[PDB]
């Protein structure tokens, strides 16, 4: 019942028959943005299921050493099909996240990811006053690995991560996690190429084990854009 | 005890005491059930 | 293009004018930048005389 | 209120006020364009809005800007005006700023 | 129309328009008004319930706000050997919103204007240089302000007898108290002040060109009341005016060139731009050159 | 009344002080497909502003000689901003059109342009019995010129050439034609890349003349796609 | 779901369970929930009746506190020989809340705050060492402090004409008087401030990452109004901010690494355990050792 | 809080909020109608 699930967004599907239920981040589902909290007055488009699909990103190797990886959206989806062009093509955007998640293993096998989207990563660097690079925050589709998981990359604890929307991918119990992400920012719309409203986080609590022949266990993320809605039509940037 | 003509010169505001902790403690769809397996 | 008969100036002016619309607001005053002085201003001290 | 577009060298007080145009033999040439900021010096700062707007620090809602042309009444044409968002360049074709 | 404005306008959403003899975005403005294109009909728009409020913008709020309009130092000490033109501790002060540039131009915004204004005098007071080599200390010193106006009878001397004040307004304060304040009524002879004059207020060909004494607020003349100590000190007093319960008529292009005098708009400019009596807006290479242009 | 318009679509407008009236072809207005002409089952994507809008090409030269000059559609549009996205990354495509010549000059010159709408305009080659090559029939945004205007390039009449939705630009009458096309084709929905339904062709029926100081005299067409919408979204082909 | 707490939940008394197919003490960390297990489920309890008050740590309260934020000295003296770098009997700052660390980690344990800024200014003076062999006594000065939106033009010297504060909001106080208070409203052009931003404030590829302008309250222009003494003197200004009238959003993981600078949140961590990279909390000798057994 | 006799002793007045910007605006006998040619 609550171990299998289907997902299905315009012309995309994905179903997991080891899931745990699925997290809701704050309790919130995401809507579009309402007449009495809007402030950009021209007609935004919705493209719908052009935009609001399932995309999936390169597959990450899950090796003994490993130390994590995250995402940043939508920087990461950016450069992706309509969603890219349409964030190309317009000046101010919004939109939540359908995030999901996908490793698989034998029954052999043992390790734990925590899965959390972290809203305002604003990452730190380490033994350096100098901030963060352009090129250190902004890696697109490819992502980035966590220098330092335990504080999170950024001073704070990883202990505490919980406290952030997160699911648990534990080999022996699921292979997937599930997380749906609503519209987060201080304003109502914003600049997708300068800031990012999430940061997804998979990071390896308890390291992939087994005594078993040793396979390649790969972690896949895909990531559905929801109540896509875009304002300020111009000549593309990209 | 308050006469500036600007409402945010107020004291504080320390009457607010509704909770909703399940946004951070139960994010999720399907509500678990006191005494049921989860799965 | 611009198209005019030989008699007419081949030269046109055209004047920009800019407005707020009733949408508009503003907030947080100070001082303008568009005015200062780093001096009396001239009679200023006859007023003490 | 009258635009300062025309703030550039050679152009002597009232000329500043005024943008000349004259017949091309290419087609979609580029004429003028405007800056955005109401705050920093710029063909919008000698404005009504403009000046009052430096009083304050945070400003919002939409603006117009308003053409009229002084050439002869046998004079004939078509321009286009475009308002590009933020984000990028300023356009210097007109198969770009059209969008 | 008149009417009651608390916020900004809302927005309306709008439709593809294709109707013949309809040209909202085509104005006509020799006419002299202001075009009255709106968003709807220039682009297809949203629906935007804007809760901006507008009241920062009041004509109060923008010139209800103490601005300084008078500063003056002056020696406390024995004036026995000091020349005519010395202030032998005190001063004598025409009122006038025209010496600090900040709230001239604010008022000259308008062309009439009726206010009461609110006065607050501050005092600093400092152990003089030149004199002793040494500090000892700072007085606590009482200040007499009494206000006669304008052309009326004003003190020759620190212990001249008309300090006295039988019917002149005085305020009495000391250093260490708060700054004083006073509400000094709208006392223009006429129902608004005129902040340009395009006149001469006398009946012959020799008055002053745009000054008329009907807008002088009157004369603040600040002494010290206590006689001098054997050492000297110099005392700093600002005077402060903020106008309320303000009524402004026919606002006015904003002064750009900078204020020469405090006795007429006459005008100069700057050397070069901004504010030159050329060019009044920084030059750019040309009219197709962007200042700022993002280059990614 | 008759001779001023203005046309809002999505962010853009333009305005004419000197039009005469506008034609709406076969008296029909573009339109959405309903769902009992409908074939293909996916949701579609309906951009509307993002591509209901107008696009201004490239202006041509009026010259003594000129033949006349032709613009296919929506192959002319198929690279230009969201439209032509949306038309990359999109199997299927549907939509009508909005188009506005404008053409000035001064009261001393003379000229007469024909401005047609030609649905299904299969060219012809001249003097030779192989048929017309890709490259002479998909020109793009640069559109093409006539080689023989008397005869529509096809075998046909320039003088029967009425007979389809047409305007003309008289240079002491007119200085604009617009014209509202909806959808023409046999099937609901189509391969944006392979077929044109349209072809809009100027043509100077009355050459371009005058005795005063000689200026350029340009022809400039802005086109605004209509009810636009997309369906088979996959990977981008350009 | 949402409702009003006052005080801790009671207790209920509960009996033996040995029901098949209940397992309440059994959870799924995986789906992210806390655990729901209650006392009740996992021993028998009685029944407890809990008056206790959670008023103390309301978010309001919990951040409603007058905390720290600016301290400055400067010499308050004839600078005419004094170098450029020094506060010439003023100083200028850019407010911000990352300077000194309890503060900031409070309010770095939310990602969005919103809330009105009670600021207090507290001034000390004391005579100079170094210059005078001496004490004399200590001045009541006049001290003005101004507030300038951020990036606007503030004032370059003592007796700069900018001190007019025309429209700028100007605060006068003397050291005698009890400290200078002033509420600053939210002025966040969005519904909130970003405690933390993961991005640009620019639309080039040069500017500041993680600091969003937005956010920045303001600057303080803190100068003496007094002209300064023939002896020299160290005036010391502290600042102090109390938000009130708070909203907050998304609770952060607590800083652990010692901060590092005010402009990002880089780290370094303490040579060893405690709050080290590699170790956040101190070291026992092995799982198995109970660091303060009670042996009797 | 105002305990003086005088009136102009009061604080200020900010409750002000009518407006008729078409005085400045649209200060012509004929008004012009949205969309209709102006002349």
């Amino acid at each position: 019942s609550d171990r299998v699930l289907q997902l299905k967004l315009g012309n995309s599907a994905i179903v997991t028959q080891e899931a745990a239920n699925y997290c809701c981040a704050y309790g919130e589902w995401p809507n579009y943005l309402p007449d009495h909290e809007a402030v950009a007055i021209d007609k935004p488009t919705q493209p719908e299921t052009a935009t609001d699909r399932f995309y999936t990103l390169k597959s990450v190797k899950w090796e003994t050493g490993s130390t994590g990886w995250w995402w940043k959206l939508p920087d990461a989806l950016n450069n992706i099909g309509m969603f890219g062009q349409n964030v190309q093509h317009h000046y101010l955007y919004r939109s939540g996240f359908l995030i999901h998640v996908q490793c698989n293993a034998t029954k052999f096998h043992q390790g734990a990811l925590l899965v959390v989207a972290i809203p305002e990563h604003q990452r730190g660097a380490h033994n350096t006053n100098t901030s963060p690079g352009f090129d250190d925050i902004m890696k697109g589709e490819e992502g980035g690995t966590f220098n330092h998981p335990y504080v999170l990359d950024d001073g704070t604890s990883l202990a505490c991560a919980t406290i952030f929307p997160h699911q648990w991918i534990n080999l022996r119990t699921n292979n997937s996690a599930t997380i749906v992400l609503p519209w987060m920012n201080a304003a109502p719309m914003d600049f997708p190429l300068r800031h990012n409203q999430w940061t997804l986080a998979i990071i390896p609590v308890v390291p992939l084990g087994t005594r078993t022949t040793s396979s390649m266990v790969p972690i896949t993320v895909s990531i559905a854009p929801m109540c896509c809605e875009f304002n300020g039509l111009r000549h593309a940037i990209t | 005890i308050n006469f500036y003509k600007d409402s945010y010169a107020a004291s504080a505001s320390k009457q607010d005491f509704s909770q909703d902790p399940s946004k951070f403690t139960e994010p999720v769809v399907e509500g678990l059930k006191a005494g049921a397996p989860v799965l | 293009n611009l198209i005019v008969p030989s008699e007419s100036s081949d030269t046109c002016s055209l004047i920009g004018f800019i407005a707020a619309k009733d949408d508009f607001s503003l907030r947080l005053m100070r001082d303008s930048p568009d005015i200062g002085q780093l001096d009396h201003l001239h009679a200023a001290e006859a007023a003490y005389q | 209120s009258m635009m300062e577009i025309n703030n550039t060298e050679s152009a002597v007080g009232m000329e500043r006020l005024k943008v000349d145009i004259s017949a091309l033999t290419d087609v979609d040439q580029l004429l003028f364009n405007i800056p955005l900021d109401i705050q920093l010096d710029g063909p919008l700062r000698n404005t009504l809005v403009g000046n009052i707007s430096r009083y304050y620090t945070h400003w919002s809602g939409s603006l117009e800007m308003t053409f009229m042309f002084c050439g002869s009444f046998m004079a004939a044409g078509k321009l286009i005006l475009c308002y590009t968002p933020p984000g990028g360049s300023c356009p210097t074709t007109r198969e770009t700023a059209m969008l | 129309i008149e009417s009651i404005i608390k916020t900004a306008t809302d927005t309306v959403k709008s439709e593809i328009n294709a109707e013949l003899g309809v040209v909202p975005s085509l104005n006509a403005v020799e006419t002299g008004a202001t075009s009255n294109t709106e968003p709807e009909e220039a682009i297809q728009t949203r629906t935007v319930i804007n809760q901006h409020g507008v009241s920062e913008t009041l004509v109060e709020n923008f010139l209800s706000r103490a601005a300084l309009v008078s500063k003056r130092s002056f020696e406390y000490k024995d004036h026995t050997s000091s020349t005519a033109r010395a202030d032998k501790n005190f001063f004598k002060w025409t009122i006038n919103t025209r010496s600090f540039v900040q709230l001239r131009r604010k008022l000259e915004l308008f062309t009439y204007l009726r206010f009461d204004a609110e006065i607050t005098i501050l005092t600093t007071v400092a152990v003089n240089g030149s004199g002793n080599n040494t500090y000892v200390g700072l007085p606590d010193l009482t200040l007499q302000a009494m206000f006669v106006p304008t052309g009326a009878l004003t003190p020759e001397k620190q212990d001249s007898f008309h300090w006295q004040s039988g019917s002149n307004a005085s305020v009495f304060f000391k250093i260490s108290d708060p700054p004083a304040r006073i509400t000094i009524p709208f006392m223009c002879i006429n129902s608004a002040y005129s902040v340009f004059y395009d006149g001469f207020a006398g009946f012959e060909k020799n008055g002053l060109y745009g000054i008329n004494p009907a807008d002088t607020i009157g004369n603040l003349c600040v002494r010290i009341v206590n006689e001098h100590q054997p050492v000297g000190f110099t005392v700093t007093v600002r005077v402060y005016m903020k106008p309320k319960h303000i009524k402004a008529w026919a606002p006015r292009p904003p002064r750009t060139l900078p204020y020469m005098s405090i006795a007429n708009a006459n005008y100069k400019g700057k050397e070069r731009a901004p504010n030159a009596l050329s060019a009044i807006i920084g030059n750019r290479d040309s009219v197709k050159t962007m200042p700022h242009n993002i280059v990614n």
